[PDB]
RNA sequence: UGCGAAAGCAGUUGAAGACAAGUCUUGUCGUUCGUUAAAAUGGCCUCG
């Protein structure tokens, strides 16, 4: 998908509607931003934890 | 009678149990006889683990009083339920409930108890061979019990539907007492 | 002085400040301090040496009745 | 280094204003961190101290580009978060709450730069595609 | 046994008052009728079990406010199967809100049981890389959003 | 100038971007924007990891007895 | 099956009938039920109390 | 895990109680014949009464209560009563005893000996070497 | 507890009286004034 928007984004651009015929990849696209506020609030209870014994 | 806590009366009318503060004892008289009247402290009745445990082991939820007057129930907010025999004051427990007993009602003829509470389950205790029968998922926790009937037809429940903050809902609900089905809501 | 559960240690030429489950016993039987209960229960306790002190402690499956937590 | 850590531990006795230049001596490293909370932070005031004066620091700029004083935070949390939140100072409380307020924006302004990055990136490779 | 077949077509009262029984539970719905939280959990994290189906039970006990109930009577002989799963569906976009949950509470109910377990630490430092390849995904997604808008 | 809260002037930049487009972008101080936005993420990770932490026998044993 | 009638009172009325069935159907035909009624007061009894494990039929 | 009175005259059931969820391993009563202790593999010992004097008149005993002391089966139980004693023995494959009141088992306090008492040693320590 | 959006922004806990335990020190409250202000081994029927 990078490459795609990257070499045809002028293309892309020259479309009458873009969000009805790429609602699929935009939808998906945000499921996985979601992700990233709680994937760190577990990374940082697990570094603490990983930190602890290791260093013990 | 002064400082009167909790009371309860039989389900002929004839006997009224109370509990005063003169910590606290129970006193079981008759209403229109003078054949009944007896008086006794709680800590007789409440035991020594329990003396040693919070006050939820020692705080009585629910009372109530055979016909004949030899039974009485106590329920205590650690959901214990314990018969006493008041002859001779000794101590039987019953113990289902997880949290407060919220009612207690004996048979006519006083061989079975009905309890409910907050599990929205009631309980007959066959205390005969101290089994127990169920009804689960009703609608609400259960207030106050009854048996209604020269021979025990229905069961008279009140239900309250603790999950609205904003008022206290009241439903009546008369069971038919041989399958156990809503004969009236 | 030493038993089951409890390790002590009495000087004798010093004096001390004067200051329910078994026989009641009313029949007959027939016809410079230290005190600890940290070590339990104990199988043997003996000095090594003048300043060592040895103390000797003990270190199935069963019914499932668990215990409801909330 | 030793004589960072005894000059830091003398000023932590003393209630020096100088404390936080202390902990942004560029002498610092980051295993050296460690030993020092380890070793040396064996009262809770000084801990208390410490903490205060970083959380101060960091409240007043978050975006400061020196890493040190957040890698001194990050360890401190990591290895005495028991005492920390043992302290029942009120004001440590309140610092703490003005300390997780300044971070608690960065992290809402996160999402955003990502996406700015990830245009710039496409624009970047455009141009390089276009040249060549 | 001769009338077996008649179904009362000549009466005049016709009476039906059987029920069907309800169809087949499974174990794991038993156990949570009977509420058996921590064998509920064992029934999750076991062989031929349904990925979507392990999601329910595990969001179950969660809606009935039973995960740190279900986490306490264990061990690291016991704990692996849960933390074998959670290095899976932690790459699950659908799992993944849910493996943090549960995750968050085994570490704060199990640091101490953890130093003195060497497997258990390893387990934990592999959920670490993927949990840490999964924020990268979750950066890039971002990226890529970021450019589909200018797009557009 | 931004080279040289701050989110709401991110996404007004951010705004900007996809306003000026691609074309008109050029490379020279696309390369300073792309080097001060990187800055910006390290420093914004680095705080949100500090923002969830501030959130978050033997056989033998020889000791001294005190008498 | 059979007819029941209470002793005391001696308007009501009753039928009992079992089988091989691990319940028991009460029929109440007091008042008009037994003939004027449009349906059938029918309850069943399907309940021990406890002893189901003595009790597997109750045809007898 | 059921406890059964019997008729001796006619040998015929009185009264079941279903107590236990185990085997029931043994039976002790009190001098009177007012409590019954059963005890097994359950870990639980349960108390039936028939001290009211309506249950000596009916012939009915009680299931009153039943205390958790064990970590595992009770293989032994024995009663003791005398006007200085009153003592409710158990022990099994815990390895040690826990003593209880038999008037006042409901409520009475209990005692768990130790599972090794060393009035007879066995263990010798060497100074010498 | 107040406002507010879900984010948050401000602030809050006191005086008694009675009793239990130790032996003068502590707890509790089926008791009052004021302030916007865990744990009695104890889990939910039958109708195949």
């Amino acid at each position: 998908v990078k490459w795609c928007l990257i070499i045809h984004g002028g293309y892309l651009v020259s479309i009458p509607n873009l969000m009805s015929t790429l609602s699929s990849l935009h939808s998906t696209l945000k499921r996985r931003s979601d992700l990233l506020p709680r994937l760190l609030a577990l990374d940082a209870r697990l570094d603490c934890t990983i930190n602890k014994f290791k260093t013990l | 009678w002064h400082n009167v806590i909790l009371s309860n009366i039989s389900s002929n009318g004839k006997l009224l149990a109370h509990m005063c503060k003169d910590h606290k004892s129970i006193s079981v008289v008759s209403l229109f006889d003078d054949s009944v009247n007896l008086s006794f402290p709680l800590g007789s009745i409440l035991s020594s683990q329990t003396q040693s445990l919070s006050y939820n082991t020692r705080y009585v939820s629910s009372m109530a009083i055979d016909n004949m007057g030899q039974q009485l129930a106590v329920g205590f907010a650690s959901g214990v339920i314990s018969i006493v025999s008041l002859a001779d004051l000794q101590i039987r427990l019953l113990k289902w409930h997880i949290d407060s007993v919220l009612s207690l009602s004996f048979s006519h003829d006083g061989s079975y108890l009905l309890s409910g509470g907050w599990e929205k389950v009631m309980s007959l205790w066959q205390l005969e061979t101290n089994s127990q029968q169920f009804l689960p998922r009703l609608n609400g926790i259960i207030i106050d019990c009854q048996v209604l009937g020269p021979q025990g037809n229905y069961y008279s429940l009140i239900l309250q539907m603790t999950e609205n903050n904003s008022n206290s809902d009241y439903q009546f609900l008369l069971l038919n007492a041989s399958d156990l089905t809503s004969k009236l809501s | 002085f030493w038993g089951a559960t409890w390790i002590s240690r009495i000087d004798f030429d010093v004096d001390f400040p004067i200051n329910g489950l078994t026989i009641t016993d009313e029949s007959n039987f027939m016809n410079h301090f230290f005190f600890t209960d940290k070590y339990k229960p104990l199988l043997f306790v003996d000095l090594i040496s003048s300043n060592e002190l040895a103390i000797i402690e003990r270190n199935q499956k069963a019914f499932i009745q668990p215990k409801l937590v909330f | 280094q030793v004589e960072i850590a005894n000059i830091l531990s003398s000023h932590l006795e003393a209630n020096s204003t100088e404390i936080l230049d202390d902990l942004m001596s560029g002498s610092w490293t980051e295993p050296e961190i460690k030993k020092f909370i380890l070793t040396k932070i064996n009262t809770v005031d000084h801990l208390s101290k410490i903490f205060l004066t970083i959380s101060k620091s960091i409240t007043q700029n978050p975006w400061n580009e020196e890493n040190l004083l957040p890698l001194w935070l990050k360890w401190l949390l990591t290895l005495k978060s028991g005492e920390l939140n043992s302290i029942k100072d009120k004001h440590t409380k309140k610092n703490c709450k003005h300390l997780k307020s300044a971070l608690r924006s960065s992290e809402e302004i996160l999402p955003v730069l990502l996406g700015i990055q990830g245009r710039l990136e496409m624009l970047r490779r455009q141009a390089k595609l276009r040249e060549d | 046994m001769r009338g077996s077949e008649y179904q009362g077509d000549q009466e005049h009262i016709i009476h039906n008052d059987k029920v069907r029984s309800q169809r087949r539970m499974r174990a794991f719905e038993r156990n949570i009728n009977q509420f058996k939280w921590s064998e509920a959990l064992d029934n999750a994290f076991v062989p031929g079990m349904a990925k979507e189906l392990t999601l329910t039970v595990l969001q179950e006990l969660r809606k009935r406010g039973k995960v740190r109930v279900a986490l306490y009577g264990r061990d690291e002989s016991t704990l692996e199967p849960l933390l074998n799963w959670c290095l899976k569906g932690i790459e699950d976009v659908r799992s993944a809100s849910i493996v943090a949950d549960w995750v968050a509470v085994v570490l704060e109910l199990y640091g101490n049981t953890l130093e003195s377990s060497p497997v258990l630490q390893e387990l934990m430092i592999d959920l670490k890389t993927k949990v840490r390849h999964e924020i990268h995904k979750s950066k890039e997604a971002q990226r890529i959003e970021g450019m589909l808008q200018l797009l557009t | 100038f931004i080279t040289s809260q701050s989110t709401q002037l991110f996404q007004l930049l951010s705004l900007v971007l996809d306003s000026i487009g691609l074309f008109s972008l050029e490379g020279a101080l696309l390369e300073n924007l792309t080097l001060y936005i990187d800055k910006q993420v390290e420093i914004a990770e680095r705080n949100t990891e500090l923002w969830n932490l501030i959130d978050t026998l033997p056989t033998y044993t020889m000791e001294y007895l005190d008498i | 099956c059979t007819f029941y009638t209470s002793l005391s009172n001696q308007n009501q009325q009753n039928i009992f009938t079992a089988g091989r069935r691990r319940y028991m159907h009460s029929w109440d035909l007091s008042l008009e039920n037994l003939t004027h009624s449009q349906t059938a007061k029918i309850e069943k009894f399907s309940r021990l109390y406890g002893h189901e494990s003595t009790q597997r039929s109750f045809e007898n | 895990g059921s406890i059964k009175f019997w008729d001796f005259q006619f040998a015929t059931l009185n009264q079941s109680f279903k107590a236990h969820d185990a085997d029931v391993l043994c039976l002790t009563t009190d001098t009177d014949n007012n409590y019954v202790f059963s005890a097994g593999v359950d870990r639980k010992i349960f108390q039936f009464s028939q001290n009211t004097n309506k249950s000596q008149k009916n012939n009915r005993w009680v299931n009153s209560s039943n205390r958790l002391l064990h970590g595992n089966d009770i293989r032994a139980i024995c009663a003791y009563q005398s006007k200085g004693a009153d003592f409710l023995v158990s022990g099994g494959v815990e390895k040690t005893l826990v003593i209880n009141s038999l008037t006042s088992f409901s409520n009475g306090n209990y005692r768990k000996m130790p599972t090794v008492e060393p009035y007879s040693k066995n263990v010798l320590v060497n100074k010498e070497q």
